[PDB]
DNA sequence: AGACAAAACG
DNA sequence: CGTTTTGTCTCGGCTCCCCGACATTCTC
């Protein structure tokens, strides 16, 4: 009824466990079996190995399997560049947070979910964000 | 010595350049460039162009918006109805409920279709007035027709019924609404004319002609008698079609003078002329001397079979739609208590008008009858103001200082040639024009009566009663008689003589009651300017009758004597007031004429030109011409020229004749044309683009430098227009500072004509090298017919010479069959010199020996012309064989668009009218959507439909086009069957079975062509046809509508290439072009759904080069080493379908012959073009094609390591 | 009337 | 698949600004 994606920020606190609370509700998230972009993977692999220092094996090894088994990597999109630009005129973000949008949007993603984007504003009418922690 | 040579040979849609740096004088030079410049455009407008039949692309979209205006204020009123029946409280509860009344006011809820009569519970619809439709049942009885008839048809009952009864009101809502619907036909102005204004309709018998005697052109005019007892007014020749003939005229009668009726005759055709179906209609209601909704119900009593609308009543003047709606409303306001509640009536108000406290209290004198008539249904808007577009006067202005410190210029409107001020600067200037002669010795008689002052104003106040003069009265003036003198103007010819102050004063008599003095001249410009500036009936009686009270002038005979005063003409006059107020005093004499009366600069100037002192303000050329002006009390009299001067200081309007440095003159120039500024959009556009080209030039091969082209020579080859503009444009870059060039247009500019350019061609043998570059194509030709009659040996020249059969002769020309003639014309005339067009223009000598120099110096021995050089023939060829032509293209799809409305906005604490813009992003779709044509899904069982094609019906008439192939394309079953059965009967003939007479036959007798069972009559049937159509829209009926792209719009045909190297072709509709654009993104997506990468995107116009079969370009490049076997190999598209794409060679413009179905023969077969090379390869384009990229000056851009290096480092 | 867009015909 | 054939929205009224071509008279 509504294609549901998330950003880097949700995984990563199911990664973390200092909060259990917000890794709860990760988790939670990732039981629907969530979209994802595949800028998030990449992304959630540099942030993995640069704060993390988690070896390549086992990131890798991590990858493939939410990958396999929980959630839904979306195909890249030709119209990414493009469309980024086309937001960039009227949407002022993070040239990263506008490709995720980007890409989310032109999959038919209709709910994102992260916390520093301004949550609650919708994206050309397309895809509202929702933050779920709070 | 060394000259720049710039030719241009400018066509209807083409522009042919040619660049050459010659030295005449050495025979030396070279072609520096050649090239052509296609704007394209279909022959339709070509062939339509010369007789003009709404050509023009600016008509069709303001025809579009009209439509569309009307359209949308037909829904304004039908909304504003709803509001106020809803706040009335007379619309059905059901209805009611699906209108919207908070947001959307009055309109219908989304995704609803509402109807007012027929209620909707669980799924069944029922009618909603029951007792009402009995009543009309009770009627038809009674006229004993039938009791079977739709619902629907009680509309007419109640209407007939409102006129004395009292109706529901939901049925009162209904009834308004239906009037809503119709509004009837109405003029603006009004204006009742002749009050018999007869114009009757009438239908005569013709009873005798009696042979007038009346013998013309060997044959006796006959007359013509009708029973009545007219005699038609024109005579007649052919009896056999006017003998005991029953014919209709529309004809006019007038009260003559005599007392009788001058009858006049029109004949008109019924049902053919709309003046005579309106009148016939508007006659027959009238004698039936009852209201039309009340005709129609009888009328559907007597024939229950009757069409209605578009047959019965089209079209009538509005009169009876209103007069038959008061009554209705009188009648209903005497029992409906809501419709004299004042409380109601304010509510309605407030409710249309919240926002005009203004109207609202106007209106509040009113009742409903008038807010139901004259406001919501038959409310018509009077035309804009054209004011502003008057022209500006060329003398005075005004300058002022805006919001940004700048300082700019407003203008003055020029004076109503009807103003009196107008009309005394006329007739001051016929007056000092005037000088008159003697017929016997013709001598210059004057100066003999127009010598004195008195005599000059004797003249004046005779002119100034008048209103017109001519020969007789001029000449009886001064005594004098026709058969001695003549006045030196157009001896049968009348002039202007103050026509407005005369009809004015004769109005003004005719009412009488007055004193002779009344109009003087303050009065005489307040009824001027009464008459000129309320044009609008009721506002100019009431202006009529405050002005007759303000003055104590009885109104009674003065309104009568203004009420029908005719409406002054449209024309303006060069300068304004205030230029033609500055000028009189100076013109004028005597009496007339006062001192005081001249502005204190014109007086400075005055005392400055009588004191002889120096003034920087006035030039040499003034004490020259003001020599006899010594004294004051010499500017008198003076003509328009000495008044024009003093007053402003200008001999006139002497020019500026301006010089452009550099290229950057000439694009600001471009840059600030207006559109619409010439004849017609095809010079225009003609003349820019060659604007265009010509910088262009300049920049490539100049780099815009000052005076770099030394010369420029110019033709055309109706058209005439470009010759000068364009020569007075251009005159700007090729001029002398020096003074010695002046004028016009420069000395530089030599426009030539087709006898030199001939001439030159023949003698310079570049025909030769025409036939020879165009002869292979003739070679293609006859081996496609199998033949050699397009080719014919010839032995003086040894060779083959291009030729075509007489049968395909009829509008052959070798030139235009290719685009690089026009370059060729353009290099003939940049190499012909001013001596050679001086030559063949003037070639009359009056003695050998004037013109054998240059005979010498430009023809061998007169036999030839000398070539501009010695390899001229050898560089026109090499060069004509190396030029690529270049295409205009038109791509646009969306572009934004503004839109200002009137809203009110709240200021300050005030409300005020002002105009808002429109929010957010309103794109405007600069194409066609679609074909006008709508067609209906359906699905029949019994015919195959392949996946992804759907079967789509419409409406057709039925006639003799419609044989067994075209019978089995009926939707319906029946029908076909009764049309079979109905053809075989006729020996299966179409031409015969459905024409009219055989449909009304069939109709009649439906029964033996149906098994003897009944039958609706047949008009019109639902073919269908099978393939891809597409919705119109996807909100309300709108998805049911499907309809084919429009003409001209599969823009976009995509080419993507997979991994392993295989194509992919696809054409992307114009609609996902639409969306695609607005998101931002490329017109054709970068992958298909394959996944296959896209290759490029190809458009009609662009050029493509399809590699040799041995060739393998994947990286080739290198496209600056362009041979004639590399340019032979250009393919331009043209026109784009499914995965097919349409290619013509670039250098061809139009086939040796095209294609017939009869012959079955073509250049490039059916289609006029070909999806495959016309070599003998025959290989298809789209398979392996590369893309180009052209300029205007046809040169190719590919990139390099400059271009990779500037594409970011523009952004470095 | 002209020439595109697509059905229709092989 | 390659080629040819086919169908394509149409008619009425009226007013008010502008430009240009050609003639006539006059002036510079
Ligand atoms: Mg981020």
């Amino acid at each position: 009824l509504d294609k549901i994606a998330i950003d880097t920020n949700i995984l990563l606190y199911a990664y973390d466990n200092r909060d259990l609370d917000k890794q709860d509700r990760a988790v939670e998230i990732l039981l629907k079996k969530p979209f994802v972009t595949q800028l998030v993977v990449f992304e959630f692999i540099k942030v993995l190995e640069r704060r993390f220092k988690m070896d390549k094996k086992e990131i890798t090894k991590l990858t493939i399997k939410l990958l396999k088994e929980v959630i839904i990597p979306l195909s890249l999109h030709r119209d990414i560049y493009n469309y980024s630009q086309f937001l960039l005129q009227r949407y002022n973000f993070g040239l990263s947070d506008i490709l995720v949008l980007s890409d989310s949007i032109l999959n038919n993603c209709t709910i994102l979910l992260s916390e520093d984007m301004c949550n609650g504003m919708i994206v050309d009418k397309k895809l509202k964000i929702v933050n779920p922690f709070l | 010595m060394i000259k720049n040579i710039l030719g241009l040979a400018l066509g209807t849609n083409s522009i042919g350049w040619a660049l050459v740096k010659q030295d005449f004088e050495n025979k030396q030079g070279e072609i520096l460039g050649m090239g052509s410049r296609i704007i394209p455009m279909s022959q339709d407008i070509l062939g339509d162009f010369g007789k003009g039949n709404s050509v023009s692309q600016t008509a069709e979209r303001t025809k579009y918006r009209s439509v569309r205006r009307l359209r949308e204020r037909f829904l304004l009123r039908r909304e504003r109805l709803h509001r106020v029946l809803y706040i009335l409280n007379f619309l059905p509860e059901h209805y009611a409920s699906q209108i919207d009344f908070e947001k959307r006011l009055g309109k219908f809820k989304v995704e609803t279709e509402p109807k007012l009569v027929w209620k909707n519970t669980d799924g069944q619809f029922s009618f909603l007035f029951q007792n009402s439709f009995n009543e009309m049942l009770e009627d038809f009885k009674a006229a004993g027709q039938e009791l079977k008839i739709p619902y629907d048809w009680t509309i007419y009952h109640l209407r007939k019924k409102a006129i004395s009864q009292k109706i529901e009101k939901e049925e009162l809502a209904w009834i308004l609404l239906n009037f809503n619907h119709k509004r009837g036909y109405y003029q603006l102005r009004g204006e009742d004319f002749e009050e018999e204004k007869d114009k009757t309709f009438v239908r005569l018998k013709v009873d005798r002609i009696v042979d007038s005697g009346e013998n013309v052109k060997g044959k006796i005019l006959y007359d013509v008698y009708f029973e009545n007892g007219w005699k038609y007014d024109k005579q007649v020749v052919k009896t056999e079609d006017w003998v005991d003939r029953t014919k209709e005229f529309i004809v006019s009668e007038s009260i003559l003078k005599n007392g009788e009726t001058k009858r006049t005759f029109k004949a008109v055709d019924s049902e053919k002329d709309w003046i005579a179906i309106k009148t016939k209609t508007e006659q027959e209601i009238e004698h039936s001397h009852k209201t039309v909704g009340t005709y129609i119900y009888e009328t559907l009593l007597q024939n229950p079979k009757q069409k209605i609308k578009g047959k019965l009543v089209r079209t009538i003047e509005r009169k009876f739609y209103k007069e038959e709606l008061r009554q209705i409303l009188e009648k209903q306001k005497e029992f409906h208590q809501e419709l004299q509640s004042d409380d109601l009536y304010n509510d309605c108000i407030r409710e249309l008008y919240r926002n005009n406290e203004v109207h609202q209290l106007t209106l509040r004198k009113k009742d409903f009858v008038h807010l139901f008539m004259e406001d919501i249904i038959f409310y018509q808007r009077p035309l804009r103001s054209q004011k502003s577009s008057v022209s500006n006067c060329t003398l005075e202005f005004r300058k002022y200082k805006g919001e940004n410190g700048a300082e700019h210029t407003q203008y003055l409107k020029a004076i109503p040639k009807s103003n009196p001020y107008y009309q005394e600067f006329r007739l001051w200037q016929w007056i000092f024009n005037l000088n008159l002669y003697t017929k016997d010795n013709d001598e210059n008689v004057t100066k003999v009566f127009l010598n004195t002052t008195q005599d000059f104003e004797n003249l004046f106040e005779f002119l100034n009663t008048r209103k017109e003069v001519d020969q007789k009265a001029l000449l009886k003036h001064f005594k004098l008689n026709e058969k001695t003198h003549r006045w030196n103007f157009v001896e049968d010819k009348k002039y202007p003589c103050n026509e407005t102050k005369t009809m004015i004063s004769s109005r003004l008599d005719k009412v009488e009651n007055i004193s002779d003095d009344f109009l003087t001249r303050d009065i005489e410009q307040k009824i001027w300017h009464i008459i000129y500036s309320v044009n609008d009936k009721v506002e100019y009686e009431k202006a009529l009758k405050s002005f007759a009270r303000k003055h104590h002038l009885d109104e009674s005979s003065f309104f009568e004597a203004f009420r029908k005063f005719p409406p002054f003409k449209s024309e303006y006059g060069s300068f304004s007031e205030k230029a033609i107020k500055k000028l009189l005093p100076l013109m004028r004499l005597g009496k007339y004429w006062n001192y005081a009366e001249i502005d204190k600069y014109s007086r400075e100037r005055i005392q400055k030109i009588i004191t002889g002192e120096y003034d920087e303000n006035i030039k040499d050329k003034v004490r020259e011409k003001s020599v006899h002006l010594t004294i004051e009390n010499d500017f008198q009299g003076l003509q328009l020229w000495l008044a024009q001067y003093i007053v402003y200081g200008r001999h006139s309007e002497a020019s500026m004749i301006g010089k452009w440095n550099s290229a950057n003159d000439l694009e600001v120039f471009l840059k600030d044309f207006k559109q619409h500024s010439l004849r017609n959009p095809i010079v225009e556009q003609v003349i820019t683009e060659t604007l265009r080209v010509v910088k262009d030039i300049w920049l490539k091969y100049g780099n815009g430098t000052k005076d770099f082209f030394n010369e420029i020579h110019i033709e055309l080859g109706d058209t005439r227009y470009i010759s000068k503009y364009i020569s007075g444009i251009l005159s700007n870059i090729v001029r002398v500072e020096d003074g010695s060039d002046e004028g016009v247009n420069s000395k530089n500019i030599v426009p030539g004509n087709g006898k030199i350019t001939t001439q030159l061609k023949q003698d310079w043998g570049l025909n030769d090298v025409w036939n020879d570059l165009i002869l292979p194509r003739f070679e293609r030709m006859n081996q496609l017919t199998n033949s050699k009659d397009f080719t014919a040996w010839n032995e003086n020249h040894q060779k083959f010479l291009p030729t075509v059969p007489i049968e395909f002769s009829k509008g052959f020309s070798k030139k235009r069959i290719d685009h690089r003639h026009h370059a060729l014309d353009a290099l003939v005339i940049a190499c012909a010199t001013t001596d050679h067009v001086n030559l063949l223009n003037n070639q009359s000598a009056k003695s050998d020996t004037k013109r054998y120099d240059l005979k010498k110096k430009l023809m061998k021995f007169p036999k030839q012309f000398l070539k501009p050089w010695e390899k001229f023939t050898v560089d026109a060829k090499h060069n004509l064989e190396s030029i690529i032509v270049s295409f205009k293209q038109n791509l646009r799809v969306i572009n934004k668009a503004t839109n200002y409305y009137e809203k009110y906005v709240e200021k300050d604490g005030t409300k005020n009218k002002e105009r808002v813009e429109q929010a957010g992003t309103n794109w405007a779709i600069r194409k066609p959507m679609h074909k006008d044509t709508v067609s209906g899904k359906v699905d029949l069982p019994w015919v195959k439909v392949p996946k992804g094609k759907i079967l789509t019906a419409t409406r057709k008439s039925l006639d003799s086009s419609f044989d067994l192939k075209s019978i089995g394309s009926i939707t319906d079953t029946g029908i076909q069957k009764i049309l079979k059965n109905y053809l075989a009967f006729k020996d299966g003939n179409p031409e015969l079975a459905f024409s009219p007479e055989g449909i009304d036959d069939l109709n009649k007798n439906i029964e033996k062509y149906n098994d003897g069972k009944p039958h609706q009559p047949i008009n019109k049937v639902r073919v269908f046809e099978l393939g891809s159509k597409f919705q119109v829209g996807q909100t309300g009926n709108k998805k049911g509508k499907y309809v084919e792209a429009a003409k001209g719009t599969n823009l976009f045909f995509a080419v993507y290439e997979d991994e392993k190297g295989k194509r992919s072709y696809e054409t992307i509709p114009l609609n996902e072009v639409i969306e695609r654009q607005k998101q931002g993104l490329t017109s054709v997506p970068l992958e298909n759904e394959k996944g296959s990468r896209l290759l490029f995107d190809l458009s009609p116009n662009d050029l493509v080069y399809v590699p040799e079969i041995d060739e393998n370009i994947d990286s080739n490049f290198v496209f600056s080493n362009l041979n004639k076997e590399k340019i032979s190999r250009i393919y331009k598209v043209e026109k784009t379908s499914g995965t097919e794409c349409y290619f013509v060679r670039q250098d061809i413009a139009y086939l040796i012959k095209q294609y017939d179905a009869k012959t079955k023969i073509g250049e490039l077969e059916s289609q006029n073009k070909l999806q495959v090379t016309m070599t003998d390869d025959r290989i298809r384009i789209t398979d392996t094609c590369v893309k180009i990229n052209c300029d205007r000056l046809g040169n190719i851009n590919f990139i390099t390591k400059e271009k990779i290096k500037q594409i970011f480092n523009e952004f470095r």
